[PDB]
């Protein structure tokens, strides 16, 4: 997962 | 104000579960990332995991997922974190921080946010342990008036036989603070623990100031107040 | 995980000098870098985000640089509040780890400790122990030695001792050494006496007190 920090971004539309 | 308040100082014993909990005020709960970081005495700090109380989604520290539960009543501002059964390892100091996110995003897609712990507890100590608790006695260190030196003299409060770790000391309600020296606690053969506080004034202040040590040991319910004066 | 390595582990510089502790991240993090300061009986503060913003109410002496692998945290006049314990952490992904730590002291002036001695109090004495206290207060460097002494004997195996850590004022410690009896050997003798030795002191000191007056 190279991405996983965005897991975390709970305000956005998804 | 953002204020994360956490539960007290407690001994377990090992196998025991147990849980303690951070309230949350100042800010929406719902509405950031909050943790739990622990600290080992004499080490440093190990983040554990974060849960997001909006949905209960967590993220753990693989060398604590199975280990520990987070979780979160949001209609009570409240985080908590559980142990099934406690290990003596697990004897440490426990914080709960905010995951604040920094940085702006698209609301239409996930952002890569600057995340930090912005705002902490005070920290709830955690004692594995089969001792009982035991609330501190406490003993004046008395001044005496030729015991001065270089115009200063020094008194204190001897806080001795409690169990387990903290007490905190403060002088005068907390109105005294200049010159004040709180030990770290001495574990003593007998497995209770002690230590001194100690201040330092002008030897003029002997008997016409009043030094009072206020000893608080939250996990025997414990205040004491000793008044200290040269004998 | 993502492994960090802060060097120096501790590292001792005067008021006013400039000082830098580096972090070094096991893969590129950009700029997800997070900076804490851990003062003693405190819990952690966050000093800087994103590697080099500066968060509210931190002092501008402090400052953070770096992008990648490697990070610096520079307090640009080291002040004797500066004497603390610094993690970095990032923020890369999670877990969102913390270094290991760096220790900062403040190198000042030697200083010889004043010293106390404070006898067993009544209200002890009617409990079954009696505990003699020497106070070894603000002191530079660290080092000392307390010897415990009744009746000329000195004594070993019934004294313990703590130390605080750097005080963020006048970058001083200070050294409680508590000896331990019982009613009983307290009543046996009359002198009891704590013997100091640091080397801001020309000569050891000797505080004393004879019981019962």
């Amino acid at each position: 997962n190279e991405q996983e920090l965005l897991e975390l971004d709970k305000w956005a539309s998804l | 104000q953002v204020q994360l308040v956490q539960s007290g100082a407690e001994v377990k014993k090992p196998g025991e579960s147990l849980k303690i909990s951070c309230k949350v005020s100042g800010y929406n709960f719902a509405s950031e990332w909050i943790g739990w970081v622990r600290q080992m005495p004499g080490k440093g700090l190990e983040w554990m995991g974060i849960i997001y109380p909006g949905d209960s989604d967590t993220k753990y520290s693989p060398s604590f997922q199975g280990q520990v539960i987070i979780s979160a009543d949001k209609s009570i501002n409240t985080a908590y974190l559980q142990w099934s059964s406690l290990k003596a390892s697990d004897t440490a100091i426990y914080y709960c921080a905010r995951q604040n996110h920094y940085g702006s995003g698209s609301y239409f897609y996930r952002t890569a946010y600057y995340y930090a712990m912005d705002v902490w507890g005070q920290g709830t100590t955690v004692t594995v342990s089969s001792a009982s608790t035991k609330g501190p006695s406490v003993f004046p260190l008395a001044p005496s008036s030729k015991s001065t030196s270089g115009g200063t003299a020094a008194l204190g409060c001897l806080v001795k036989d409690y169990f387990p770790e903290p007490v905190t000391v403060s002088w005068n309600s907390g109105a005294l603070t200049s010159g004040v020296h709180t030990f770290p606690a001495v574990l003593q053969s007998s497995g209770l623990y002690s230590l001194s506080s100690v201040v330092t004034v002008p030897s003029s202040s002997l008997g016409t100031q009043t030094y009072i040590c206020n000893v608080n040991h939250k996990p025997s319910n414990t205040k004491v107040d000793k008044k200290v004066e040269p004998k | 995980d993502i492994q960090l390595t802060q060097s120096p582990s501790s590292l001792s510089a005067s008021v006013g000098d400039r000082v830098t502790i580096t972090c070094r991240a096991s893969q590129s993090i950009g700029s997800y870098l997070n900076w804490y300061q851990q003062k003693p009986g405190k819990a952690p503060k966050l000093l800087i985000y994103a590697a080099s913003t500066l968060q509210s109410g931190v002092p501008s002496r402090f400052s953070g640089s770096g992008s990648g692998t490697d990070f610096t945290l520079t307090i640009s006049s080291l002040q004797p509040e500066d004497s603390a314990t610094y993690y970095c952490q990032q923020s890369y992904s999670t877990p969102f780890t913390f270094g290991p730590g760096t220790k900062v002291d403040i190198r000042r002036t030697v200083a010889a400790p004043s010293v106390f001695i404070f006898p067993p109090s009544d209200e002890q004495l009617k409990s079954g122990t009696a505990s003699v206290v020497c106070l070894l207060n603000n002191f530079y460097p660290r080092e000392a030695k307390v010897q415990w002494k009744v009746d000329n004997a000195l004594q070993s195996g019934n004294s313990q001792e703590s130390v605080t850590e750097q005080d963020s004022k006048d970058s001083t410690y200070s050294l409680s050494s508590t000896l331990t009896l019982s009613k009983a050997d307290y009543e046996k003798h009359k002198v009891y006496a704590c013997e100091v030795t640091h080397q801001g002191l020309s000569s050891p000191v000797t505080k004393s007190f004879n019981r019962g007056e």
